[PDB]
């Protein structure tokens, strides 16, 4: 009634909808999780740098599991800037960099975008727009020593402040007066480096911390650092949503007799449609088939007679959807009758339906007419002894309704 | 010196299986019956891409160099067979002005009887390599017949390449051009024949 | 099945409903086209258990019960002609139902002649039916009975040449193969058009939804909707134009069924070349084949002729036939076969005297 | 406004294209009806099933809205009997055939 | 014959090829229509001199 936009329906078969088998679950498959970035040798190694001479690691050609950082309770502080840490498991970058140093717990506050003070001014400068992460942990257990640790230094004095990432490691004398230095201290002349002298008794801002700073860039050259791909189990013989290597789709996955060459990952039909894939973890070839779909037709006598209907799921097997299977589709609500009649409502593939006697929609193979063996012999003739005058009606269309349109008033008006 | 290419230098254009079908594709291909430069080691143009081949039984040819300068000022690809294994690097090499093997680096990778054939192209920041090997009936010229080069490696380098040179004896150089080819895929999904659609009017047909 | 795309397609209104209505009209017409050719028989007539047809041998066009129950020639015909939301719907009449209709049409024709088309099938011996068809082309029926073995052998031989042709070549079946090829090329073109960008960032709909945020993705998806909707409107318009040609062909085949198979046509070239005797329907994939049987005249002689002859001052004209001379004698013959007879007062009629007719000749007219 | 113009112009092009295809079917039907007027009303047709079923005697036109109705009058033979039959008969050593 | 336009037109896919194929079918039919009317006669018959 809503398909026809009417409260009254004449006898017929009407397509009212489309049936479509829905995906039962989603599959994701990517190659075995391998070539992890070397961050254990950045964070978990024995030695660490003085803040005047930070060690930089370049991270490339690898998968970066940032969750091993942000979910770890191993840090006294963790932060990211411009980007959320949980999104770094999805993002991919041309290059990544990790900068590492030993610093007093107060001067950790100078490790931020566009900062000032002795570390930002003379040891390690971050730009005001810094997009990346900072990871810090107290190291008083490693980096302090009784009588003061001499391993760790900062630059106190320089002629001028550092630019962003300006890796100056010089011991040159800062000079601010007329007496010449000649490579040693004097009147207005100062040696640039000083020890932190870390001791285990110190208050928290005077204790050592180990710090790593992470920087990211995506350029015109392709992303060499990328997010580690998660994956599911692989599900066969059922309708699913799927993703293999980033080739997404929906269908039924089945074992196949196709013979892909070792480099080939997908298989295509005559008209560019993907019809097979290789599983990237265990190298089977899977045939892809569409999930079952077809028209839904409602078979009705006229509403003047009754409100009963039958339903045909066109080309669908009844397993996917009285219930009866036909070559036209699954037929529901029609009684199969195996005595044949003239075609009332046509279903297809030799099947028709009618409303008949206790009254129901019935489905039957159509009858072509009564059989007749004509009484032929090489010797006998039949001759008509009488006639009937017959009057027969033929109806023919001759004209349509004549129509005119003002295209300017239809479009604009 | 120059020689005929015949129907040589076709390669699998994509990572897709197709079977008992004719597929039409536009890519950088070596045109059919074009001539190729023949050598018995200058710096050469790379153009859009290169077909390279040699006849071999002795491992005379070891590698290649690719870039703009191929020397010190900027990063360049180097590819070398280190006897047991292939080694690839993209350093700003301060190496020789006339390099051979005697009788920073933003990326690195580690892997007459025959004709050995290779194709090199550098589209949208990926350096592609394809290859094939076959026995041969003639030593001195490219063998008339058909076989398709299969992809070896697909490297995310992002370097500008305009020139190349060989590291060392017959070898041939041809240049790829943007062409449409019709490729015949058999029941095994191998390319078994091709038509170069701009060769002649029958090939257009 | 992208829900983001489906909600943009709502903005285009009736377009997908009226495309489906247009293709449903084409689909219903294909069953109607078929019904009007084959369902011209009221009853499923069947041939007797013995084949006493006066020496004519229909075994290669009649059903083979050892086999579908097709004829031998219908098996040659059936051998020689050869899911992105797309579906194929089955025909209402199965190939076995079409073959029961051609079987009944053929059996009615062989056992009762032209009579099963007008009313009840009235049996007649096959040589007597062929004699009436000789009268229908203007040849006297004694020409059939006096040549019945020759006529039957010429028919049996000419049916054998159909088998030899359809076994060895498909050249004439190109009409049915072209209908199969055109519909296959049109669907492959419609599916290949899903690979096109139409100016969008990608031809892949999930790919757009991953590269771009909601409002920018919506502008790129509307290009795919616009180009795919135009791609499908182009296909449906071409199927409407192509179905109008197949309906014209089915109306012609339905008229050849009535006028050539259920009758004997007087219409020149309508039922093959030569004078139509009868024709036989055979079913084929998406089509019908008519085997048209015609009388062709074969070995002419020259004769002198006259419009009329003079006797006792009276001008005589032939009642049927034409006056001819062998160079000495004068005869009357039927027009379509040389069978000379003595000119008599009952072979001829008088009208006026000898003075008016241009080219009249003098002769005896024998009075029996 | 250009989105409305584009969609309304496509809507109207679709209508006019389907009216052109539909008018060609009505022309074929009017050419058939004009042929039945000549051959079934102005004459007696020998064409089988052109003017209804049975042997055509005559037909009468009646007008209908957008069409024509033909009342086809035919002879249908009604009550057949079986007989033995022969193609010819012998008399004085000669064959006679029915005239 | 603008190359800048021609490379944009390639993004519309089959449309241009199937327009040429449609008009080629019209053209081949016009010669068929003419054969079906006039080429019915088997031999080039001539009238006598008288
Ligand atoms: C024209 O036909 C007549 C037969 O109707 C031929 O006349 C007969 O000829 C044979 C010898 O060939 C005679 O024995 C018969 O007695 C003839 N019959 C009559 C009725 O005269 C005649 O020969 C034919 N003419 C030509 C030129 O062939
Ligand atoms: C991936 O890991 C599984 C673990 O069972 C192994 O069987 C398979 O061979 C591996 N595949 C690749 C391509 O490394
Ligand atoms: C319907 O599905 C079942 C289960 O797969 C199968 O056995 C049967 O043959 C199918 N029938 C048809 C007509 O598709
Ligand atoms: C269908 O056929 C079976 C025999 O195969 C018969 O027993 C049954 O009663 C029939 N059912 C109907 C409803 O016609
Ligand atoms: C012929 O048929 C009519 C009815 O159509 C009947 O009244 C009449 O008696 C019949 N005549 C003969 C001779 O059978
Ligand atoms: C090879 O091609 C180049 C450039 O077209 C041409 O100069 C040269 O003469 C050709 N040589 C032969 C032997 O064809
Ligand atoms: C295809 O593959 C099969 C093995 O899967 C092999 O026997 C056959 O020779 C191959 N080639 C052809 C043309 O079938
Ligand atoms: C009829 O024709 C077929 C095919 O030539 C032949 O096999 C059969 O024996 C013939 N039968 C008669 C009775 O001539
Ligand atoms: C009739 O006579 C003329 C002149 O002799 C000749 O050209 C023609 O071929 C003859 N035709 C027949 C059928 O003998
Ligand atoms: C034919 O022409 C001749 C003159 O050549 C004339 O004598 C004769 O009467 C004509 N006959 C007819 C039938 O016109
Ligand atoms: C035919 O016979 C009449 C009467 O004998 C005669 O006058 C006339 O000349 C004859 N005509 C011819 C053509 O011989
Ligand atoms: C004619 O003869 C046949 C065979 O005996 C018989 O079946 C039929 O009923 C008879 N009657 C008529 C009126 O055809």
């Amino acid at each position: 009634k809503c398909t026809l936009k009417s409260f009254t329906v004449e006898k017929g078969i009407y397509q009212t909808s489309n049936f479509r088998v829905q995906p039962t679950e989603s599959i994701v498959r990517f190659p075995n999780i391998t070539n992890l970035c070397p961050f254990g040798e950045v964070f978990n190694a024995t030695r660490f740098a003085s803040v005047y001479a930070w060690n930089r690691k370049r991270i490339s050609n690898c998968v970066a599991d940032y969750s091993v950082l942000y979910n770890s309770a191993s840090f006294s502080t963790f932060k990211c800037y411009g980007v959320s840490p949980t999104k770094l498991n999805d993002l991919c970058f041309t290059n990544v960099y990790a900068d590492s140093f030993v610093i007093r717990g107060d001067e950790v506050r100078q490790i931020a975008p566009g900062q000032t003070g002795k570390i930002a001014d003379y040891n390690y400068k971050l730009p005001d727009d810094f997009t990346g992460c900072v990871i810090a942990w107290n190291s008083n257990n490693l980096d302090s020593k009784v009588g003061g640790n001499y391993n760790y230094l900062f630059r106190l004095f320089r002629k001028s402040n550092l630019k962003p990432f300006e890796r100056d490691i010089s011991t040159e004398i800062y000079q601010a007066g007329s007496t010449p230095c000649n490579g040693v201290e004097g009147f207005n002349c100062y040696f640039p480096l000083q020890s932190y002298g870390f001791q285990p008794t110190n208050g928290v801002g005077y204790q050592p911390y180990r710090v790593v700073v992470l920087s990211f860039e995506l350029l015109h050259a392709p992303a060499t650092v990328c997010g580690p791909k998660k994956s599911t189990n692989l599900v066969k013989n059922k309708c699913v949503n799927f993703n293999f290597n980033g080739l997404t789709g929906t269908g039924v996955l089945t074992e196949s007799n196709k013979k892909f060459l070792p480099f080939q990952q997908f298989g295509r039909d005559i008209a560019d449609t993907t019809d097979a894939v290789r599983d990237p973890q265990t190298l089977e070839i899977l045939d892809i088939t569409p999930c079952s779909f077809g028209g839904v037709s409602v078979i009705t006598p006229g509403t003047n007679t009754s409100n009963q209907v039958a339903v045909l799921y066109q080309g669908v097997n009844c397993t996917e959807v009285n219930v009866f299977q036909t070559r036209a589709g699954c037929l529901i609500g029609a009684e199969h009758v195996n005595n044949s009649y003239e075609c009332d409502i046509p279903i297809g593939a030799g099947i028709c339906a009618s409303y008949q006697t206790s009254q129901s929609v019935i489905a039957y193979t159509m009858s072509l007419g009564a059989e007749n063996s004509v009484a032929y012999s090489n010797n006998s003739i039949a001759i008509p002894t009488n006639f009937t005058i017959s009057v027969t009606t033929e109806i023919l269309p001759v004209s349509m309704t004549k129509t005119s349109v003002d295209c300017t008033m239809y479009i604009c008006g | 010196a120059y020689t005929n290419s015949f129907t040589r230098g076709v390669y699998y254009p994509d990572k897709v299986f197709r079977s008992s079908v004719l597929h039409s594709t536009q890519d950088l291909f070596l045109p059919f019956f074009s001539n190729v430069t023949w050598f018995h080691n200058p710096v050469l143009p790379f153009n859009d891409g290169v077909y390279f081949a040699s006849t071999e039984k002795s491992n005379i040819i070891r590698g290649w160099i690719f870039g703009t300068t191929l020397d010190s000022k900027t990063q360049s690809l180097l590819i070398v067979n280190n006897a047991t294994n292939v080694v690839i690097k993209v350093c700003e090499f301060q190496f020789c002005n006339d390099p051979f093997l005697g009788v920073n680096c933003t990326f690195e990778y580690v892997s007459f009887k025959n004709l050995r054939e290779f194709v090199f192209k550098n589209i949208d920041g990926y350096f592609k390599i394809y290859s094939k090997h076959t026995p041969i009936n003639l030593v001195r010229d490219l063998p008339q017949g058909f076989s398709a080069l299969e992809p070896l490696v697909d490297l995310p380098i992002g370097i500008n390449i305009t020139r190349f040179q060989t590291l060392l004896a017959a070898y041939y150089v041809g240049y790829l051009q943007p062409r449409t080819f019709l490729l015949k895929y058999n029941e095994n999904g191998t390319i078994t024949d091709a038509v170069d659609c701009a060769l002649d009017p029958l090939s257009e047909t | 099945d992208s829900t983001e795309c489906s909600n943009l397609l709502l903005q285009y209104g009736s377009f997908c409903t009226q495309l489906n209505r247009a293709l449903t009209g084409i689909a219903v017409e294909q069953d109607k086209n078929t019904q009007e050719v084959f369902a011209q028989v009221k009853q499923i007539y069947k041939t007797p258990p013995i084949k006493d047809f006066g020496g004519f041998n229909f075994s290669q066009i009649l059903p083979d019960p050892s086999k579908s129950k097709r004829s031998f020639i219908e098996d040659l015909l059936f051998n020689k002609v050869t899911f992105n939301g797309l579906t194929v719907l089955p025909p209402l009449l199965t190939d076995e139902m079409i073959a029961q209709y051609t079987s009944a049409l053929l059996a009615g024709t062989i056992t009762s002649g032209w009579t099963f088309g007008a009313g009840a099938a009235l049996q007649i011996p096959f040589a007597m039916q062929m004699a009436y068809r000789f009268n229908g082309i203007g040849v006297t029926q004694n020409v059939l009975y006096e040549n019945q073995k020759l006529i039957a052998n010429q028919f049996n031989s000419a049916i054998g040449k159909i088998q030899d042709s359809l076994s060895s070549t498909a050249s004439a079946l190109g009409k049915l193969q072209d209908v199969v090829n055109q519909n296959a090329q049109a669907l492959n073109t419609l599916v290949k058009q899903l690979s096109s960008n139409f100016g969008a960032i990608s031809s892949v709909l999930n790919d757009i939804l991953s590269r771009l945020d909601k409002v920018e993705a919506e502008v790129q998806i509307d290009r795919l909707i616009t180009g795919r909707l135009q791609s499908l409107q182009t296909y449906v318009t071409q199927q409407l134009i192509r179905a109008a040609e197949i309906r014209a062909s089915a109306n012609l085949a339905a008229t050849k069924m009535s006028e050539c198979v259920l009758g004997q046509s007087k219409r020149v070239d309508f039922c093959g070349k030569g004078y139509h005797l009868m024709s036989f329907p055979q079913s084929a994939p998406h089509g019908v084949v008519f085997l048209h049987v015609t009388y062709v005249p074969a070995q002419e002689k020259n004769f002198t002729t006259a419009p009329a002859i003079c006797h006792d001052g009276k001008a005589h004209f032939p009642r049927e036939g034409v006056f001819v001379s062998n160079g000495t004698h004068w005869f009357v013959t039927q027009r379509n076969f040389y069978e000379p007879q003595i000119i008599t007062t009952d072979n001829t009629f008088v009208s006026g005297n000898c003075d008016v007719v241009i080219g009249i000749v003098n002769n005896t007219v024998y009075d029996p």
